[PDB]
DNA sequence: GGAGTCCTTCGTCCTAGTACTACTCC
DNA sequence: GGAGTAGTACTAGGACGAAGGACTC
């Protein structure tokens, strides 16, 4: 919630005038609360190598570490793992696992309640029974080294002064052996790897737009320098043509925007907060529109 | 249908004609033999659509005509494995061929003759006969220089070029060429035709280089060869052959002869310390002497010095040694003559004592 | 999805081109947009760069062989090259894509010889002296479905076929073994050995956008049924289907097979053609007649729809010739689409 | 001498006695001697004494009116007994078939004891289950496994499965045997914690106890 | 270690205090920094010279340096191995003794107990536990697989 | 380091020493030779790291001690390639080995002798010599029954067992077994050792059967074999050879005697039509007759009737035909006597004239 | 709660080794 | 005709890339 800081804006940490839009710093740093308020600023993964470089120049490559995340053994994975060890080809097992809904927290007990075909194939198939009975014994167990970073840590000395590392076969891509919650409770501040392809897109599209410079001598385009009330923008939005428009790609969300016809910037700030199960099923969306 | 024949008459034909037939072809009746009894004759067929080999054998004991096609490999192994002198009695009954011989009794699965691809009749255009021994020479001296699996599909084979009363062969892969020609003593038309690699392998195979006359009839796109009661027929491929008159070296000024086995044993030895993949060696030649040097990454060296007949200037040139080793092995002669021009140009190579044969392999840039 | 969005917006959208494409979708002056190379599905990032790199150092690619020589197989694999043709990147040079598919292997083999020729420095003897995303989608359906004008099987279109792939098959008729016909949009045939027989092995591709399937534990006839099975770029076959407990598909035995060509016989299945109003006359007695004349077989009635301004009348050719079924492919060759109707005779 | 049987029935009772209320409709058995099919098959059809089960009907097509003129188990009791007596009985799920067999035998009221008292009762499914543990060992499973045609076989019903089970049985009891082969107190040091270590211990336990409210060392 | 050549042995190292903790942290980092194969990163025996303070070590048992050398019956190699711990870890080296019913464990144990009395060095037994109950063993076997 | 030897003293040693070289010497110096020059003796080593092969050539010309390690295959081919009586000069020039012959010159890379791996010294425990002849028969008679790749790795080798005047060798698959016993002419204490199959192949190849006696020593963990001046030493895979006395049939009461060649010919022919996987042939014995038959699912069938000396009851029995053909090929003899129990027991087979070798194959249930 | 970063696993293609069978030499 | 050498065929292992289930805030 760092956009509530005008200092972040002043420093070019953030991109928004918080006093223009009533954005609040005390969500992000509250002085009347005593626990570290992890500021967690994130950036584009594409350019990790360039940032590792800067932060090594800054502190020392050995004083810098990536933070590991961990793979457990959840519903679809445990079915897959046991199935292969029991000597089925992938086809057999996938015809079972595709019946399990995608759901984040899935367990075998939850799977049995959501899907009636699970009980059925369990009782009708020896192999499936043996498999799930064993998947039940191992549900949620670890399997491997966490995949890369979730965030990057900054120590004042060697990171190994505080945590163990994992590194690859070339001793590269070092990661802290404690995970995100654990590593920070052991005292070191972390910096997460923002997940977007949108800035990569902007970047490349700007290169291509700004080449239309010499084609007719046009100044380079500064996305920060655009007017914030643009009618073309609001015209196209009122026309509901917002697939491929960042954040607003959902069919449902397009349905909502069509009925709502959002016509000012404030409304555009509101859209993600409006587009939720609570607001819609408490009449607030209808009230707002009306 | 019913026949009786002597293992001994049947066995070498069986071997020669089964030879090239794939254990498992892509069209599996191609692993069966077509058997036909008509007149006093058993006709045997193995083909691959490109070539066809036919054997005929006269039926001495009571018989009845008909057609069928039997699994080639297993049947040949059965026939080969039979006891000495075995006279086997065979008869078609329904969809099985039953083989009796003494107290051995068989009933083999059978595929219909009707399903078998009957190869194409064509019109003969030019024909000739010659000693088996000339043919065998022609082929042996030359066949190892053909390509294997060249994309210029017309090099997978050998062009026969006929002019006046002479027949000539050349075989090549575009990196080495060998020419061998023999007088045939018959006025022919003028025709060139390239017959396939596998056809020539098998024709050489069956050349019982004895007395037997060999008579050949050529078409525009097919070839026919009769030796005795073996008949070979192949389709041809069309392709515009390269001109051997541009390949024959322009003016070889320097001439060099040497005794073949000594030359060959020396090349075989220098070859050991050449790059294993490219077989590259360097030749240094000087007044009455030859020095070949090579190298490998292991930092080993080979050097051979030998006395050679050479009049001419010193010269430096590199080759792929496989290419020269292969000619030295095939050339079963006493002395050789090499006709080179220079380091950058084609060379003619020949038996110092015969003139039937001539070879050009190109030098290398390393 | 994105393209359909572009199109609705007022966005188009050139097909790929080896010569013009960059990594990303690019703006030539007029062409707002042309395919980026990375856009192609199967092609790796390394191969895309390789292509472009070769094109940079050399000129724009002249021919198939020119391409092969500049860029080795290491960079652009066979599988890579297959998708490139199917995308239509090569269309410029090799007007016929069918021709280009066939020419790949030889050029590939050729190129390996070219690599070898380079490395050895070695001297040689002399030598060797319209639309964007609508063609590509069309190709996919040839390989993964095509079923234009219904299917040669008009008397029994999908009525027999079913073409939903695994997803339809699961809920099937219960029986000893389901009755099913599969056709394959792709086939490669290999038979193994061990020096004393061996049952196997068939390779089909199975639709809808499913995957591919084996057959499967048989072939019956022995080797005559094995050859019917063959046919690459072509196959229809009829088999028994059950839900196999063992996975990698369901089980197929071939009880009967008929070819596409046989289905195209459209027994009692046959031919009608739709042509535009303006036809010469000579077309009636010349090109139209000649297409039919050399390919005759399987008494198929010829039906003719002459679209008149006034009305639709049916003139039955029945001059003599009954067309062979291979004619669809030949006819589709130029400018004329036909439709495969229920044959008049059967009803 | 090896005797193969496959019995098609008027369905089963799913609860209690699987034979109660049911009788035999068809007997299809093949004789197998030295792993070769002699062709001296026992194939009879019987009196239903009841309705053919809807399930059984869908399996291979059998109507009650077809098995009416056909003889009962009593007419071929001795005939079938002598055909299998003093031989190997290979069955699928022996508890099921043997249960039906002995059931019919007791219905004859000739005091007939269980078949297992005068014959070697062997289930082939149990053998397959021992060979392929936890795998589907059904007839069609094994059929596909050992490369067999079950589609172009004219025999519909018992004799079909019997023949197939014979080929499966041969496959399992191939190929080849295995070679019978397989086959004081003293001192030693106790290291007593030093005073430094004891102090660290005390302090470490203090932390556990002060923060957690317990100490088992000390509980 | 240089004593067994290529052969990797299994080892327990405990850090007894915060000096040990930091040494253990640096030891682990050094294994990863060296690089490795499918087996994972490995330590050299001699890294325990520098990375030493505050650590308490277990011999490895049958699967260790000394156990494997004992089973070979190379008395010189065994003596070289223990000697290292006598030099760099006085009062801080314990010989592991194990009864889990596995091949050669009793023969090793008998010979290790004789060595342990002959050297006057201290021993500890553990059960090298990987699971809660004996019936969990089969499932863990499959987990590893 | 310098020595000079004549090609013909080097050639048979070199060939023999180069046999163990093959399997993917990852450690590159395994593809090379160990040379120690001392006395008038150059010693050779050829090794796969588990076994070692030693050769001496006498040095008649000038010599000087020293050691290095030259590439073995390349060096062997060069020597084999040179003409008979060609003069080879060795001389170490710093970090190259120079090999000269008169006017030809070759240079080898040098890796130090000191890097060549050394196997531990061990001592002999039981000692014997025997005629080459006896060793020849022993190996030849049984080699075919070696396991190919077995999880029971101890079966990948041959048990040599001594006691009194009897050595008996055995090699097996877990399916079939071949046994041979020969007189050695000296009372020998009991020992049991299994030499790995590649080892026995190499040992087989060094036997010309000739006049030099062979002297073998066996230690605790190794074996050493001297014939004249060449010495092969291998490790043993240690023990638990299962008791072959247990598998032997316990007095087979029925005897079946027949001409080895006839019988073998018929089985080779019948084998062609049996099962891929199981090699299945079905056999009927009856009053003075033997009927061989072969089946496959496509109804292809080989069938033989034969006149067989046999007293006993009718019975049928099947087996893996490849394994029984292997024994008939190793049985280089006039008459075989086959001694049975029943259709479901292993059968023991011998030469009808010697009990010295015994062959027992299990039955298949086909 | 959504989206992206994460690797691993599955499938396909290429390379290397090993055995068998044919061809050439004794 | 048989034995040795070479070539062909089959099988295993490793690499590369596209697909999928998962754990990050």
């Amino acid at each position: 919630s760092g956009a509530g800081s005008l200092v972040a804006y002043a420093l070019k940490i953030t991109d928004l005038d918080p006093l223009e839009f009533d954005l609040l710093f005390e969500r992000f740093l509250n002085p009347e609360r005593v626990s570290m308020p992890d500021f967690d600023v994130d950036f584009c993964m594409e350019k990790r190598d360039q940032v590792i470089e800067h932060v090594a120049d800054m502190y020392g490559r050995d004083a810098v570490s990536q933070i590991i995340t961990f793979g457990t053994m959840a519903a679809k994975a445990v079915i897959r793992d046991v199935g292969r060890v029991l000597g089925h080809p992938y086809g057999f097992v996938d015809r079972i696992s595709k019946l399990i809904p995608p759901d984040p927290g899935m367990t075998l007990a939850k799977a049995f309640e959501a899907e009636p075909q699970l009980p059925e194939i369990y009782e009708a198939d020896e192999e499936v029974k043996a498999l799930i009975d064993m998947a039940r014994k191992l549900e949620g167990v670890t399997r491997n080294a966490g995949k890369h970073a979730g965030g990057v840590v900054i120590a004042p000395t060697k990171i190994t002064d505080f945590a163990p590392l994992y590194c690859d076969e070339e001793g590269k891509h070092p990661v802290t052996q404690f995970d995100k919650s654990d590593v920070e409770y052991a005292g070191l501040v972390k910096f997460d790897f923002l997940g977007l392809r949108t800035l990569t897109i902007i970047n490349w599209a700007l290169e291509m737009i700004n080449k239309r410079r010499a084609k007719n001598g046009e100044p380079p385009l500064d996305i920060a320098a655009i007017p914030l009330d643009d009618k073309k923008s609001f015209d196209m939005l009122q026309r509901s043509e917002t697939t491929a428009v960042f954040q607003l790609e959902s069919r449902g969300m397009k349905d909502l925007i069509k009925r709502l016809q959002p016509d000012c910037f404030e409304d555009m700030i509101a859209l993600v907060a409006l587009f939720r199960p609570g607001p819609l099923q408490s009449g607030m969306v209808d009230n707002f529109i009306d | 249908m019913k026949f009786t024949v002597e293992r001994e008459h049947l066995l070498k034909p069986l071997q020669q004609v089964s030879g090239p037939l794939g254990g498992r072809p892509t069209l599996p009746i191609l692993g069966n033999l077509l058997l036909q009894v008509a007149d006093g004759t058993l006709s045997l067929t193995g083909t691959d659509l490109e070539m066809e080999m036919v054997a005929r054998v006269a039926l001495v004991q009571p018989h009845e005509p008909g057609a069928t096609t039997v699994p080639a490999r297993k049947f040949f192994d059965i026939c080969r494995g039979l006891p000495e002198g075995a006279e086997i009695a065979v008869q078609l009954e329904g969809e099985r061929m039953l083989v009796r011989s003494g107290r051995s009794r068989f009933s083999l699965s059978t595929l219909p003759a009707a399903d078998f691809p009957n190869l194409d009749d064509w019109q003969s255009e030019v024909e000739f006969t010659l000693p088996q021994a000339t043919m065998k020479r022609l082929i042996e001296a030359t066949q190892f220089s053909m390509a294997h699996q060249d994309v210029r599909y017309y090099l997978n084979g050998m062009l026969f070029e006929t002019e006046g009363e002479e027949l000539r062969t050349v075989a090549t892969d575009g990196h080495r060429l060998a020419v061998c020609s023999m007088p045939i003593g018959q006025s022919l038309p003028s025709h060139s035709v390239i017959v396939p690699r596998k056809g020539v392998i098998e024709l050489m195979r069956m050349l019982d280089g004895g007395d037997n006359p060999l008579r050949v009839q050529i078409g525009s796109n097919n070839i026919r060869a009769h030796v005795g009661d073996f008949i070979f027929t192949s389709k041809l491929v069309d392709g515009r052959f390269p001109d051997y008159r541009r390949v024959l070296p322009k003016n070889p000024d320097k001439h060099l002869e040497a005794g073949c086995d000594l030359l060959k044993q020396a090349f075989a030895r220098a070859a050991i310390l050449s790059n294993e993949k490219f077989r590259g060696v360097r030749l240094y030649v000087s007044e009455n002497q030859l020095k070949i040097t090579a190298n490998n990454p292991e930092q080993e060296e080979a050097e051979e010095i030998l006395d050679v007949t050479y009049s001419g200037a010193e010269m430096e040139i590199g080759f792929n040694v496989s290419y020269v080793l292969d000619v030295l092995n095939a050339l079963k002669c006493e002395n050789v003559r090499m006709m080179l021009t220079d380091s950058v140009s084609s060379v003619q190579i020949e038996d110092a004592a015969s003139q039937s044969a001539a070879y050009v392999v190109m030098p290398m840039r390393l | 999805g994105l393209v359909d969005e572009c199109w609705r917006m007022g966005l188009k959208i050139l097909p790929p081109d080896i010569n013009s494409g960059l990594y990303h979708f690019h703006v030539n002056d007029d062409g707002e947009i042309v395919y980026g190379i990375g856009a192609i599905k199967g092609v790796g990032e390394g191969p895309i760069e390789a292509i472009i790199e070769a094109r940079n150092k050399g000129g724009y690619f002249r021919e198939l062989f020119d391409l092969c020589a500049r860029t080795d197989t290491k960079k652009l694999n066979r599988r890579v090259l297959e998708k490139l043709i199917m995308s239509g990147a090569f269309d410029r040079l090799g007007p016929h894509r069918a021709a280009l598919m066939n020419s790949l292997g030889d050029a590939l083999k050729a190129a390996d010889q070219h690599a070898k020729a380079e490395a050895i420095g070695q001297l040689d003897l002399f030598g060797v002296l319209p639309w964007p995303e609508q063609v590509v989608l069309d190709g996919e359906r040839e390989t993964l479905g095509l079923y234009l004008t219904g299917h040669p099987i008009n008397q029994y279109l999908k009525e027999i076929e079913r073409y939903v792939g695994g997803v339809r098959l699961k809920d099937m008729h219960p029986t000893e073994r389901g009755k099913v016909i599969t056709a394959a949009g792709l086939v490669v045939a290999a038979r193994v050995m061990v020096t004393k027989r061996g049952n196997r092995i068939g390779i089909c591709t199975l639709d809808d956008r499913s995957g591919r399937l084996e057959v499967m534990l048989f072939t019956d006839a022995l080797d005559k049924y094995q050859q019917l099975l063959e046919k690459d770029r072509i196959l229809i076959v009829s088999g028994q289907v059950s839900f196999d407990d063992f996975s990698g598909g369901l089980k197929m035995t071939a009880r009967e097979v008929m070819d596409i060509d046989e289905a195209r016989e459209k027994y009692a299945r046959g031919l009608a053609i739709s042509l535009t109003d303006r036809q010469i006359d000579d077309q009636l007695l010349n090109r139209l007649r000649q297409s039919l004349e050399p390919h005759r077989s399987g008494t198929i009635p010829v039906h003719l729809y002459y679209q008149r301004a006034d009305a639709r009348a049916r003139l039955r050719f029945g001059a003599t010739w009954r067309v062979s079924p291979s004619d669809r492919l030949l006819n589709d060759l130029r400018g004329l689409i036909g439709s495969e109707q229920v044959e008049l005779e059967f009803d | 001498r090896q005797i193969v049987l496959d019995t098609e029935t008027t369905g089963m009772n799913q609860i209690g006695a699987h034979y109660e209320g049911h009788k035999i409709i068809e007997i299809g058995a093949v004789e197998v001697v030295n792993r070769r099919l002699t062709g001296n098959n026992f194939h009879v059809y019987l009196k239903p004494d009841r309705l053919v089960d809807p399930e059984a009907f869908g399996v291979h097509g059998i109507a009650d009116e077809f098995l009416l003129d056909k003889p009962t188990f009593a007419e071929v009791a001795d005939e079938f007994m002598d055909y299998i007596r003093g031989a190997e009985l290979v069955i699928h799920n022996a508890a099921f078939d043997i249960g039906f067999m002995d059931y019919e035998f007791s219905l004859l009221k000739r005091d007939i004891p269980k078949t297992n008292t005068f014959c070697k009762v062997t289930d082939s499914l149990a053998v397959a289950r021992k060979m392929f543990p936890g795998k589907r060992n059904s007839l069609d499973a094994l059929c596909a496994r050992y490369e067999i045609d079950n589609s172009k076989r004219t025999l519909h019903g018992a004799l079909l499965d019997a023949q197939i089970l014979a080929e499966v049985y041969l496959a399992m009891t191939g190929g080849q045997l295995s070679l019978p082969l397989a086959m004081q107190a003293s001192k030693l040091r106790v290291v007593f914690a030093t005073d430094e270590e004891i102090a660290a211990h005390e302090a470490r336990l203090d932390l556990v106890q002060k923060k957690g409210g317990s100490c088992l060392w000390r509980a | 270690c240089d004593l067994l050549g290529d052969e990797l042995t299994h080892l327990t190292v405990l850090a007894a205090n915060n000096t040990g903790y930091q040494n253990l942290t640096l030891l682990i980092s050094k294994a990863y920094q060296r690089g490795y194969g499918a087996a994972g990163p490995i330590i050299d025996r001699d890294w325990l010279i520098e990375l030493n303070e505050g650590l308490i070590l277990l011999s490895g048992g049958r699967m260790g340096d000394v156990g494997r050398s004992l089973l070979r019956g190379n008395s010189a190699l065994v003596d070289e191995c223990v000697a290292f711990y006598e030099e760099h870890f006085p009062d801080r080296y314990f010989l592991e003794l194990i009864r889990t019913g596995r091949p050669d464990e009793e023969s090793y144990l008998h010979a290790a107990v004789e060595l342990a009395e002959a050297r006057g060095l201290p021993v500890v037994a553990t059960n090298d536990v990987r699971f809660i109950d004996s019936s969990d063993f089969d499932a863990h076997e499959i987990r590893v697989a």
